[PDB]
């Protein structure tokens, strides 16, 4: 009569409740009793654990993660219920969510065959649009309407679903709830569309496209014409008009750039001079205390260009930009310079733009 | 049914001998394939459901009648004779059987309900595919009060709810998992009958062809195929709502096999991997005929052996053919690099320029023919398009950018408003293309190389103008040529009297595969690098073009032909397989590169 236990779901969960607090860094000092810690502040629900990590404390757990992440993510949500407890100042019914990093290997959207659902994957793509944020109900409280009770924990999937058994023997409407909505449960919910990077269009090929869902704290980390690499989970979704026909889609859980240019993580003097690696900082100061700077720069920025020097130099004050001032009226000054080039065919105009560009 | 055939089909597999020649006697045929097919992966067996029609007639009634319910018969009939190799090798998918036909059997027009699920061949050129479809196999129920999970299988074609739970019974309770299910791939791909085999003055069909798991993603638009596959046919419902069904049906095709023998053409890109699969008999050949004096003027004659001597044009569209190497500046910031050549043909009327193009267009896979007016400025490059149903614009692809790996011949190229030849100055010198529309903010790419023909303007050649006046294009357009033929051709007695006994013959009544395999060979294994003799005859051979260029009025010479030259010497070195460029490939492809404007 009681329900069956998913042995290979609550195994994984307990394995991973135990990684949370036993794995720390170089100097001890546990990471995730850290990281989890501004955890509490509200906004903050998603904890980013590293995927390396998990293989270095542990290996017959990755090959669990990497070959049923559907099935044990509803747990690996709970094991973190539990393991924040232990701050007292969160909301009973707040809820926090997973969010996996640096996997190791890589795919394409068109290695995203149908073998691959309920898996965990990783792609990259540009951006195409993006659709605006909503609500989704993940769990709704449906308050029962001829007993006065409340039938609760009711999951969803991809409808409204409705619901249709009281724990009532006296429930005159097995058919009809009015659920509340003061106290379901929502996350957030944005649904994006991704199309093939440009390194892996095959020759004489339209790229193709398909959609991802942001579905938590990483809800606007993509805009139009990024590059970002995302990181979950294959899934079909049916059609529910009708509610078959089946259409896949990525369900992702983290996204990051694909080539952070700062590989720490991702806005004044200081503020960026304190990310500058010890190296980093030694060799911008010994630039900037350099003398014929001005001639190092156009040598070393168009190195393949015979002449023209007075080209070059306004190239690079071109970049370098001027001071954009705001007057107190309400207009604004022009900071920045602008520059044409005007010339006879074949002497190389083209290919200063290209250098600028690339 | 069953029994009775895998033990007549095995035989079949076992002792089949035949009085014909592979791969360039050795009894076991399919048994030899067998072997193939454990010594490497990839479980297919292509079998040809001829051969079985010559050891038997009653399976060959069977396998084109009830294929559905014979094929499973011959996976299995394969798997047990698959027990030689059993402890040597244990791949896991299974093993397969592909039925097939070397010649068609039907057209686009000739199907009818006789035939609704039998064996079937047709042929056509695939137009457009789709996305991936999934498409469920075994469902997966789950219990809202036993929590319990059974497992029912898809047997003849629909899915059956238990409704009753193993432990609890409540009578219904099991809800669809859909994610914990298993599904398999289907793509819908469109054919269209070829010009030839349709009847007196109409418009071509299309069929829609079904794929399936391991076929999913075999062909392309654009390709030539020989579909093999049965053919069905399933009801539709006036409304998605109720069961009233119409009661004419609606026909597609359950592909089984492709076959893309297209031997009327070279070898496409995607035969790279198949390079290696060259009978090393055969790279005796190639290398020792790389080695004659002139393998060059032996190869070069053999295009087109029905045009006249015009013994530079071919040497020009020979080097076309192959192009000067693909070097990697990723390095340097530079970019890309083009390496393939634009060749424009120049010159009065009746001297054969359309036959050249009409020939190539001919030869080359993937490739295009277009012509003057009936060609726009975004038909060319891409366009954005309404999509019909979900009513938002999308991309599309032009000519020139579904070439994309061969050559796009532009016939008529003087007669195209100075808007539309604009539009070539992007693709035809950087091989890219930057497009900033509406909603689409992208940035294409292609390997075409243009071959195009004009007339001189006045559309005769007045020798009183200068020759920068007689073809009165720019100058931003001329130098992204690099071979500019002028067929200056009079009324020379001695050639018309030459070409008239040549034509005439016509009327009474080397090799392809040399030359359709050495092009692939000199593409798969060769890389041509610069020297420093060869190089050092490179800058005075510019330095000379500008002084004779500038004072003449014909056309100048900027940089950019300095790298053609490059282009040109390399291309050349691959002709002969030389690895390496020298002093003479350099002579060779600046003799050419000046005694074409004269
Ligand atoms: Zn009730
Ligand atoms: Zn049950």
């Amino acid at each position: 009569h009681l329900e069956v236990r998913d042995e290979v779901a609550e195994k994984c969960q307990k394995l991973f409740l135990d990684f949370l607090e036993e794995f720390q860094s170089s100097d001890g000092e546990i990471k995730y009793l850290q990281l989890a810690e501004e955890l509490i502040r509200p906004e903050r629900n998603t904890l980013v654990v590293s995927f390396v990590d998990l293989e270095q404390f542990n290996q017959q757990l990755s090959t669990t993660i990497q070959e049923e992440f559907y099935r044990v993510y509803p747990y690996l949500c709970r094991a973190l219920k539990t393991f924040v407890k232990d701050r007292k100042e969160i909301p009973l019914a707040k809820d926090f969510y997973v969010a996996f990093q640096d996997l190791p290997t890589r795919h394409k959207i068109r290695e995203l065959t149908s073998s691959r659902i309920g898996l965990l994957t990783r792609i990259s793509g540009q951006v195409v649009r993006t659709h605006p944020v909503h609500p989704e109900l993940v769990s709704g409280t449906f308050l029962c309407l001829d007993c006065q009770t409340v039938i609760r924990d009711v999951e969803q999937q991809f409808k409204y679903t409705q619901p249709n058994i009281c724990r009532n023997p006296v429930c005159a409407n097995r058919r009809r709830f009015l659920l509340d909505t003061n106290k379901s449960r929502f996350v957030d919910f944005q649904k994006v569309r991704i199309q093939e990077t440009q390194a892996e269009l095959p020759r004489g090929s339209i790229p193709r496209s398909l959609e991802v869902i942001l579905r938590a704290e990483a809800v606007e980390s993509a805009q139009a014409g990024d590059k970002c690499d995302f990181t979950g989970t294959l899934i079909v979704v049916p059609d529910v008009s009708k509610l078959l026909s089946y259409r896949l889609v990525f369900l992702a859980c983290c996204v990051a750039p694909t080539n952070p240019r700062f590989g720490g993580k991702e806005q004044t003097a200081e503020s960026i001079k304190n990310q500058m690696t010890v190296k980093e900082w030694e060799k911008v100061f010994e630039m900037s205390q350099d003398k014929n700077l001005y001639h190092n720069l156009c040598t070393s920025l168009f190195p393949t260009i015979h002449g023209n020097d007075e080209v070059k130099r306004g190239v690079l004050l071109m970049l370098f930009g001027g001071v954009p001032k705001t007057t107190g009226e309400g207009t604004s000054l022009r900071g920045d310079i602008n520059v044409c080039i005007v010339g006879d065919p074949s002497t190389a105009k083209s290919q200063f733009l290209k250098h600028v560009e690339e | 049914n069953v029994a009775a055939c895998k033990e007549n089909f095995q035989r079949f597999l076992q002792r089949f001998i035949d009085p014909l020649a592979k791969e360039e006697i050795t009894e076991p045929l399919y048994m030899q394939r067998l072997g193939e097919i454990n010594v490497i992966g990839e479980p297919f067996l292509n079998v040809n459901c001829e051969h079985i029609k010559s050891f038997d007639k009653n399976l060959y009634r069977q396998l084109i009648s009830y294929p559905q319910e014979v094929i499973p018969t011959f996976d299995m009939a394969v798997n047990e004779i698959f027990f030689d190799r059993y402890p040597d090798s244990i791949l896991e998918h299974q093993i397969q059987v592909r039925p097939f036909n070397a010649l068609k059997t039907k057209n686009m027009r000739n199907l009818n309900p006789e035939d609704i699920d039998q064996l079937i061949t047709i042929s056509g050129m695939v137009i457009r595919t789709s996305q991936l479809i999934p498409e469920m196999q075994e469902a997966f129920f789950q219990c809202q009060v036993c929590a319990h999970t059974t497992r029912v299988e898809m047997d003849r074609g629909r899915i059956a709810e238990p409704s009753v739970c193993g432990r609890c019974h409540t009578t219904h309770s099991m809800a669809l998992i859909h994610n914990r299910s298993l599904f398999s791939d289907k793509q819908m791909i469109k054919l269209q009958e070829s010009p030839e085999d349709m009847p007196a003055g109409q418009t071509p069909h299309t069929v829609i062809l079904f794929a399936h798991n391991d076929l999913v993603d075999k062909v392309q638009p654009g390709d030539r195929v020989n579909v093999t596959g049965i053919y069905r046919a399933v009801p539709i419902r006036v409304n998605p709502r109720v069961s009233n069904v119409k009661s004419v049906y609606k026909t597609h095709i359950d592909v089984i096999h492709y076959r893309k023998t297209d031997a009327k053409r070279l070898h496409g890109l995607d035969e790279e991997a198949e390079q290696k699969l060259f009978s090393e008999k055969r790279v005796e050949l190639l290398k020792e005929l790389s080695r004659k004096p002139d393998i060059y003027e032996r190869l070069a004659s053999a295009l087109a052996p029905s045009i006249y001597e015009h013994e530079d044009i071919k040497k020009g569209i020979l080097l076309q053919l192959f192009g000067g190497t693909r070097k990697d500046f990723s390095h340097t910031g530079r970019g890309k690099f083009r390496a393939e050549i634009n060749i424009l043909l120049c010159g009065d009327p009746g001297t054969s320029k359309s036959q050249l193009l009409q020939y190539v267009y001919n030869l080359v896979p993937r490739g295009q023919y277009t012509s003057g007016k009936g060609s726009s400025a975004v038909g060319l490059t891409a366009y954005v398009m309404k999509d019909p149903e979900t009513r938002q614009l999308v991309l599309q692809t032009g000519a020139l950018v579904l070439s994309d790996n061969g050559i796009c011949c532009i016939d008529e190229f003087d007669k195209m408003n100075e808007s539309t030849r604009s539009v070539l100055h992007e693709v035809m010198e950087q091989q890219t293309l930057s497009i900033a529309k509406a909603g689409i903010i992208c940035q294409l790419n292609a390997r075409t190389s243009v071959l195009a023909a004009a007339n001189p303007i006045e559309s005769q050649w007045n020798p009183k103008k200068t020759t920068i006046e007689n073809i009165q294009l720019p100058h931003t357009l001329l130098s992204r040529f690099d071979l500019i033929f002028l067929l200056l051709d009079p009324q020379d007695e001695a050639y018309d009297r030459r070409l008239a006994h040549h034509l005439v013959a016509l009327y009474y009544q080397l090799d392809m595969a040399v030359l359709k395999d050495y092009i692939a060979y000199a593409h798969s294994t060769i890389m041509p690098r610069l020297s420093e003799e060869a190089s050092q005859a490179l800058i005075e051979a510019y330095v000379d073009m500008r002084k004779i260029g500038s004072s003449r009025g014909m056309v100048s010479a900027y940089p950019r032909q300095l790298e053609s030259l490059i282009r040109l010497a390399e291309a050349h070195a691959k002709v002969r397989l030389s690895n390496k460029v020298e002093a003479i490939d350099v002579e060779e492809a600046k003799r050419l590169h000046r005694e074409a404007l004269k």
